[PDB]
């Protein structure tokens, strides 16, 4: 009936305490379930294979998988840590706001690290390991956003392959919530995950769909105005089955402020629940 | 010892006083109404929010035997009662500034109460009355402006302020009258709250130390109901009180006699209200509109002579 | 275990002192991202210049101009559902009771200067229901709320995610426990397939209608009480509405033969022009030989234009032998029809899933 | 945490006078007269416009005066708002209604005053009728307390339902809350009021018990937000006068070249002074 | 809390509590809840109110209508069992493992009944009813199965791999309650993508053809895509479509979102929804087949 | 069933100590009564 | 701000690239032996 705790290191560098104070408020990954994760992110990008490693399905599995977990304070000589995963519940937990989106309480809310762009993230020099702090969004707004990503990456894609221009403006595309802005595909450079990883998915995902429409298209509308021909549905199937079942659904995270403050921005008091 | 009381409200008889003139007309009889009041309610809440730390230590039931934990112990239960009394004491602060001030709207009886006593002899007025007392009300509030403020300098308007201020007071109950009392044996009137430097401007001038009589006397104490008393109101549910009329700190504090009334000045600029949140109370404002002309000529033309 | 969230009110378009405790809320959302997806969601089908016309007189008519408009920053989150609910209850051929209650609720809640907005009201929602802006995305569930007070245009409005009836115990009234009473006089007839002995962990379903008619098309509420899964109550859905949807499909359908090119690819020697598109010497050359099909895309741009269920998994109760018990009260001269639902607890996450089979 | 919670109880005992209030003093004003513009071209209907190429002209004309205007991309949807620019230290700016009136206008009414709303007003009839409060205000066909010979001033200006109900007062859901708005829709609608037992009460409520309708945090005269605690009164709000400032034709007779003692001038020939209502000459150098 | 309680009929006791206690971490499943629970209304009841006993649809809609039921230890005293709804786990409701592939933490499987071996049946002679014994096969191999068996439907209108291991397979044609529901759930699904983006895709199939000359993702494309890649070079399709709405809206965002929704729903359809997660704790994850294993509510 | 009158004792100076003896009374008078009523059946 | 009737004052010297900024500003100092002064620098940059 006992919990476990994070190590302490004592008699460090003063630029690294420093570091580590002013990253206390920010949220830390939960560690392995047995004993500790130290080398898993060292590992994670060793399979290079004389070439670019795989890592996003990876990080994304591996987040999705795994729970999180609330700092304390640090005392030099002893530490205390707090857990809520399969430990003991604890009265309140404080965290410091992360995501800029602007959020609602009384909804459920969802967690994706995001992999287009740029991310929050704490490297040390004398230490090597980093870690990437993933952003929290309803799954109703992540939906459309996510779409809105294939969308403009599909477009891209048709406009770098056609050669000739072929981007029609069809108005302005600035997305406004309670006094906040946020415009998309502001630029069209340093496009380091655009089509890097889910270039692979995207690239199954069109070819699934035109097969799939060439085969209603072949028979199927009546109204309008040796080979067995199997396994290549059999594949599809069994593609768009993998990629559902992938797709996860990871609502288990909920907001909850009393008597908090309307607007919301990095920087504040919020609370973390669940369900 | 109060749930529901629907805002319950005392029985007191108290006839008002009326003129006599036995003139030309015949015996009447006496007429008199009954109207009902309502009781307002208010409330105050306090928190005070904590870690876990102090429970993780005060869990602990000497877990290691030694002094360190109990020395924590000992620092966290002296720092909780500091911040206990700390709060405590906000809260005295913050009801002590609360109950000053129930009336603010009807605060000031001078101008909305001198002309009732000055013209109208019983308050029935007809149409020539009631047009002399608008056009008295708005010489009143055109000329007044700030004329005391203008001539504080001569210190003889008291005299008139009395004068005027006698004609409408009225004297209170004389049932619940119960008060106390300083040595010479005046009845005080009220507690007076002002600024400092008005308070220091009106000794310096006027109110003179004469009195020295302080008390803090302990006679409210904790009432209580029977058992039989409290199973008979709550059958029915109406509550039943009185059943009477059959037929340790020490604080400074003085009196003043100005005449004819005793009233005392109690100013706390500097004890209290300091570095705290809530600001200065009895901080009141006014609005005012201008008109002015653009382009405008007389009608006529033999002016310009 | 307890949470409480506390959320702000107005007095122009909500008045507290009506409302009882015990009431059930839903939390809305202020459309920012919607008046700017509306454009996409008109689609080339319809015009939005009558959705811009309609969101244009409901800021005109909805009061502080300078708050609304682009955030519910310092907007109304609490919104009474009974007048919605009196509103969309017309469809239900059913009136001779709401008539008679809503006779009064006009005369006491309404009068002034209200019709005005109601009918702005009731044309902008039938407006958005005919574009197919699908507003529903925005309803969401809270608990009773028992507690009330306002001083000055400012309602402390408090909730709790679960719902302690069973261990309030606020003895603030002559009552000795508490109780949360809602209307369901919207709760459509599901029993004609399950009226045979079925008990257990009953499930409500929160179905929104969206009909797809001639000039009469809105959302109405409804209710269910069975306990069935995600697919059941699905395929249900699905094969029992088989009329109206059909109604709905012929009247979206405001406007493409078989083809032998799956025998040729089967068969063997098919021909195949793999080096010629890869040199690109016959780039145009090979390809104006081929089946053009006379394909057109005109006979159906969009199929999502056909949707009509919108049911939500809110709401639990594993109480055995349910059964719903009107009785009579008055609030002072006016009945109000209560349902006694004290000593249970809801929970469960939504599933705004748009089913068009 | 530790919450506690007493409920708490007060009673009165004295319902004749009881409360004394005196209080005599001036404080840093925070507000003064303004020159910005008002927003008509917020109307939201009415006659239709098709000369794109002056309406735009027109706009830019009189966006250069530098009053406040929308954004380039003209949003007459929403609340959209000019962004507050910096201001020198001379208190807040605040609208000017415009009335338009004949020229010819008594001199003896300016200085005794002038009547916003045009007639006085009485509900001191015990209600004797429903229509003669609406009558004194809106008949203009019987003698006046003021005018011995005439009844109603500003016959261009004072209207029944043609101009003054139209656009001074306000109707068909007209008002709303917008920055510009009129100080003088407070006292237009008598709208209803209560009854009680003497009219020494009545006359307590109705001249005491008003709140504020606007705020002088922001120099664009926002509404009051929500949630807000402030205490003010409009003495001059019920009055239903206002006494004109200190103000003459020429400054020239205005600015005492001659200063030291003071005189007065009966009949000139065309240079008058009109005293002050309000003797605040010796507070302040003005 | 709330759980079920389970009658012991008397006259009957050795059989059923020796096949109980050789059972030890077997669990059971429940259709309808109440104050008492019988024994008839599982195996009697899901196989009668249809003639011809089926084993594939019938199961398949039982284990849909049914729920999660647990058994802890059995005791002598009396029969204890807890249910899922709660949230308040004891340890002791560990599960036997009945599948020939280790399974370790961190794979959401879900239930299914045992169709590549069957299962064992036990004769009953107090009632006359049977015990089904959930399985752990994997997602995918239940995704493939029945992938193979609508392919085998369409075409009347058998042999797996999996890391090496091929075993022969029998039919599932004798049916065809399912066959003409799944037949209207796939006309309805490819009725619902009939939008133009296809199109648009098909437009830069001769791009991608090109780019990937030197992609080298071609050698392990041709196996999952072997007719499409043929079906759309023989087709001509107008190169340039009209523009009637591209100037004001995109029309390829409402096809991809449209295309997810439905690829979601028949997820959903097909995959159902699982029970719970399997978490064991103290030793290593690795279990061998056919022995305990620790189950946990997460 | 017993578990809302536990509940309504445990989790809720003379108004309180009446409410108290009197729910305390008519406890013991329900237990009283049951068990005369376990003893009939019984019999 | 002070007087919005009017555009600027002095609009030759209020731009921070005029005459007077290219002589003297607070920190150019072209000159080469010119007696400089502190008023002629403290005119213009009044610290931070």
């Amino acid at each position: 009936p006992f919990e476990i705790e994070v190590l302490l290191p004592g008699e460090l560098s003063p630029a690294e305490t420093s570091a580590l104070q002013k990253c206390e408020g920010k949220i830390i990954t939960f560690s392995t379930l047995r004993h500790r994760a130290s080398l898993v992110d060292i590992a994670l990008s060793s399979y290079y294979i004389n070439g670019a490693p795989p890592d996003t399905l990876s990080l994304l599995e591996a987040y999705r998988m795994r729970f999180a977990a609330v700092i304390t304070r640090v005392i030099p000589g002893k530490l205390l840590a707090h857990a809520i995963g399969v430990g003991t519940p604890t009265p309140g937990l404080f965290i410091q706001n992360t995501s800029p989106v602007d959020l609602c309480n009384g909804d459920y809310i969802c967690l994706l690290p995001p992999v287009f762009g740029s991310a929050d993230s704490i490297r040390l020099d004398s230490v090597g390991l980093e870690i990437v702090f993933p952003l929290t969004i309803p799954q109703t707004l992540m939906r459309e956003i996510i779409a809105k990503v294939v969308a403009r990456a599909v477009e891209r894609t048709a406009a770098g392959a056609q050669i000739l221009p072929h981007e029609v403006l069809r108005g302005a595309d600035v997305i406004c919530y309670n006094g906040r802005r946020y415009e998309l595909e502001t630029n069209l450079q340093h496009r380091d995950g655009s089509d890097a990883a889910i270039r692979t998915l995207v690239l199954n995902l069109m070819f699934s769909i035109n097969e799939g429409c060439l085969l209603l298209l072949a028979l199927i509308p009546t109204l309008l105005v040796r080979f067995p021909i199997y396994e290549t549905i059999s594949s599809w199937i069994s593609t768009s089955s993998r990629l559902g079942d992938t797709l996860g659904t990871r609502a288990i995270l909920r907001v909850c402020v009393f008597d908090g403050p309307s607007t919301v921005h990095p920087g504040d008091r919020t609370a973390v629940i669940q369900v | 010892e109060l749930a529901y009381v629907r805002d319950g409200v005392i029985q007191f008889e108290v006839q008002q006083p009326m003129i006599a003139r036995d003139g030309p007309h015949p015996v009447d009889q006496p007429v008199h109404n009954y109207m009902v009041k309502r009781i307002h309610k208010r409330s105050l809440s306090a928190a005070f929010a904590i870690a876990s730390e102090a429970l993780s230590l005060l869990s602990n039931t000497y877990v290691d035997g030694t002094e360190i934990d109990s020395s924590l112990r000992i620092r966290a239960i002296q720092q909780m009662a500091r911040n206990l009394r700390t709060v405590l004491d906000s809260f005295e602060r913050g009801t002590a500034d609360q109950l000053l001030g129930v009336l603010l709207e009807k605060a000031p009886p001078l101008s909305l109460l001198s002309p009732i006593n000055k013209f109208q002899p019983e308050g029935h007025l007809n149409r020539v009355a009631r047009a002399a007392l608008l056009s008295d009300l708005k010489r009143r509030v055109c000329a007044d402006m700030f004329f005391m403020t203008r001539h504080a300098r001569e210190p003889r308007l008291i005299s008139a302020y009395l004068s005027d201020m006698v004609s409408c007071t009225q004297p209170s109950v004389m049932v619940s009258r119960i008060t106390h009392t300083n040595t010479r044996g005046r009845q005080v009137d009220g507690v007076l709250v002002t600024t400092a430097t008005l308070k220091r401007q009106l000794l310096q001038g006027i109110l003179q130390i004469d009195d020295t009589a302080a008390d803090v006397p302990v006679t409210y104490g904790e009432m209580v109901l029977q058992g039989t008393n409290l199973v008979t109101a709550l059958v029915m549910g109406k509550a039943v009180r009185g059943m009477d009329d059959v037929a340790n700190a020490r604080v400074p504090a003085d009196l003043v006699i100005v005449g004819d009334k005793l009233v005392f000045l109690e100013a706390l600029e500097r004890r209290v209200y300091q570095a705290t949140r809530v600001a200065y109370p009895l901080i009141g404002n006014i609005d005012i509109t201008f008109i002015m002309p653009m382009g405008v000529f007389q009608a006529n033309s033999m002016d310009r002579y | 275990t307890t949470q409480l969230i506390q959320q702000v009110s107005l007095t122009d378009f909500f008045r507290p002192d009506i409302e009882h405790a015990g009431s059930i809320v839903l939390i809305l959302r202020h459309p920012s991202d919607m008046i700017g997806e509306a454009n996409t969601l008109t689609q080339a089908g319809r015009d939005p210049d009558v959705l811009l016309e309609g969101l244009r007189n409901l800021f005109n008519a909805c009061t502080a101009p300078w708050t609304v408009g682009e955030g519910g920053g310092l907007r109304a989150y609490v919104t009474s559902l009974s007048f919605i609910a009196a509103c969309r209850a017309e469809e239900y051929t059913d009136k001779q009771a709401a008539d008679a209650n809503r006779t009064a609720i006009v005369s006491a809640y309404g009068c002034s200067r209200m019709e005005t907005r109601l009918i702005r009201f009731s044309e902008c929602l039938r407006a958005m229901v005919q574009c197919h802006v699908f507003p529903h995305r925005f309803i969401s569930f809270f608990g009773s709320l028992l507690e009330y007070t306002i001083q000055d245009n400012l309602c402390n409005i408090t909730a709790v995610a679960k719902g302690p009836q069973e261990a309030a115990r606020t003895d603030k009234t002559s009552t000795r426990r508490v109780t949360a009473n809602i209307p369901a006089c919207v709760f459509w007839d599901v029993d004609k397939d399950l009226h045979l002995s079925a008990d257990g962990l009953k499930h409500v379903f929160l179905v929104f209608v969206y009909t797809q008619r001639r000039q009469r098309e809105g959302v109405r509420l409804h209710l269910a009480l069975s306990q069935l899964n995600e697919q059941c109550f699905g395929r249900g859905i699905g094969f029992l509405l088989g009329r109206i949807r059909a109604e709905n499909a012929a009247w979206g359908t405001e406007g493409t033969r078989a083809l032998p090119l799956v025998q040729l690819s089967n068969d063997p020697t098919s021909p195949r022009c793999s080096i010629g598109e890869i040199t690109g010497v016959n780039w145009n050359l090979a390809r104006q030989r081929l089946y053009q099909w006379t394909g057109d895309f005109r006979g159906l741009p969009t199929q999502l234009s056909c949707m009509y269920a919108a049911y939500t998994l809110i709401g639990t109760i594993p109480s055995e032998s349910v059964r719903y018990t009107r009785r009579m009260e008055r609030f002072g001269g006016y009945n109000v029809p209560t349902i006694w639902l004290e000593g249970v607890v809801w929970g469960g996450t939504n599933t705004w899933n748009e089913c068009y089979y | 945490n530790f919450t506690l919670t007493q409920p708490r109880a007060h009673v009165d005992l004295g319902v004749g006078y009881t409360a004394v209030c005196a209080t005599a003093a001036l404080r840093c004003p925070l507000t003064d007269m303004g020159n910005t513009a008002q927003n008509l071209f917020f109307s939201r209907g009415g006659v239709p416009m098709l000369h794109d190429n002056v309406t735009e002209s027109l706009r830019r004309i009189t966006a250069s005066g530098g009053r406040l205007n929308p954004t380039e991309p003209l949003p007459i949807f929403g609340g959209l708002r000019p962004a507050t620019s910096a201001g020198i230290a001379r208190g807040q700016a605040s609208v000017c209604e415009f009335v338009a009136m004949p020229v010819s206008t008594d001199l003896q009414y300016f200085r005794t005053a002038c009547n916003p709303r045009g007639r006085a007003s009485g509900m001191l009839y015990m209600g004797d009728r429903d229509a003669d409060i609406e009558a004194i205000m809106f008949d203009h066909t019987q003698s006046d307390v003021a005018y011995t010979d005439r009844a109603t001033l500003n016959p261009w200006a004072s209207q029944k339902h043609s101009y003054g109900d139209r656009l001074y007062n306000g109707t068909y859901n007209l008002t709303g809350a917008s920055p510009i708005y009129s100080p003088c829709f407070k006292f237009f609608t008598p709208a209803e009021v209560n009854t009680n037992c003497n009219t020494l009460d009545r006359l307590l409520m109705e001249a005491k018990a008003v709140a504020s309708q606007s705020s002088t945090d922001t120099e664009y005269q926002f509404k009051r937000p929500p949630g807000s605690t402030e205490m003010t009164q409009d003495p001059c709000g019920l009055f239903q006068e206002a006494y004109p400032p200190l103000c003459s034709s020429d400054a020239a007779m205005l600015r005492t070249a001659h200063a030291g003692e003071t005189g007065a001038d009966e009949v000139h020939l065309a240079q008058y002074l009109i005293r002050d209502a309000s003797p605040l000459r010796g507070c302040l150098p003005l």
